[PDB]
């Protein structure tokens, strides 16, 4: 997250860190046994870390659970990143408490202008790099579909939404992928891709979660 | 990722 702030200790209890030796992607807890993330974050071996604040120090609220089932959307396209959504079923149920909570799926798609909360342990620099130990937060508005497409000509599908600032400076970045975009307590987006990080006229592009509610519920019910 | 489109993983 570039241009954000350090989140209040465990003020994003639904945030998860996908680990395979080290943090490589984010995700979000939607129920005691399932995590939603980005399909491009796929790996054959994944340890899900819950209740994380400072990913480099054991604080005492963490729960480390191995992923049992890893299911990428059947229509995921690695070249366009269309349908960049993935579901993970934990090997054992997560214990829900004050530091580990689930986030609600959307009842309807978010309207342009809706302010949301984006979070992650990704790069905080637009040039070079700097990875934080503490979870970073960023408040940003959903952009009109028109704006989104004009920023990324011929690259925006109906399954993508832009969230951020055309002026640049504040944005998600490498390491934030799979992370949540929450608007009014509902998961509306998943960190997917973008042109560089925090560049003007190049806001972050996110998976439009409201288009996948049916698929998510059906996949969970079937597995 | 600099001056190009890339996933943010
Ligand atoms: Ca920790």
């Amino acid at each position: 997250i570039v241009g954000g702030y350090t989140c209040a200790a465990n003020s994003i209890p639904y945030q998860v860190s996908l680990n395979s030796g080290s943090h490589f992607c984010g995700g979000s807890l939607i129920n005691s046994q399932w995590v939603v993330s980005a399909a491009h974050c796929y790996k054959s071996r994944i340890q899900v870390r819950l209740g994380e604040h400072n990913i480099d120090v054991l604080e005492g609220n963490e729960q480390f659970i191995n992923a049992a089932k890893i299911i990428t959307h059947p229509n995921f396209n690695g070249n366009t990143l269309d349908n960049d959504i993935m579901l993970i079923k934990l090997s054992s149920p997560a214990t829900l408490n004050s530091r580990v909570a689930t986030v609600s799926l959307p009842r309807s798609c978010a309207a342009a202008g809706t302010e949301c909360l984006i979070s992650g342990w990704g790069n905080t620099k637009s040039s070079g790099s700097s990875y934080p130990s503490l979870l970073q937060c960023l408040k940003a508005p959903v952009l009109s579909d028109s704006s989104c497409k004009s920023s990324y000509p011929g690259q925006i599908t109906g399954n993508m939404i832009c969230v951020g600032f055309l002026e640049g400076g504040k944005d998600s970045c490498q390491g934030d992928s799979g992370g949540p975009v929450v608007c009014n307590g509902q998961l509306q987006g998943i960190v997917s891709w973008g042109y560089g990080c925090a560049q003007k006229n190049k806001p972050g592009v996110y998976t439009k979660v409201c288009n996948y509610v049916n698929w998510i519920q059906q996949t969970i019910a079937a597995n | 990722c600099y001056f190009q489109n890339c996933p943010r993983g």
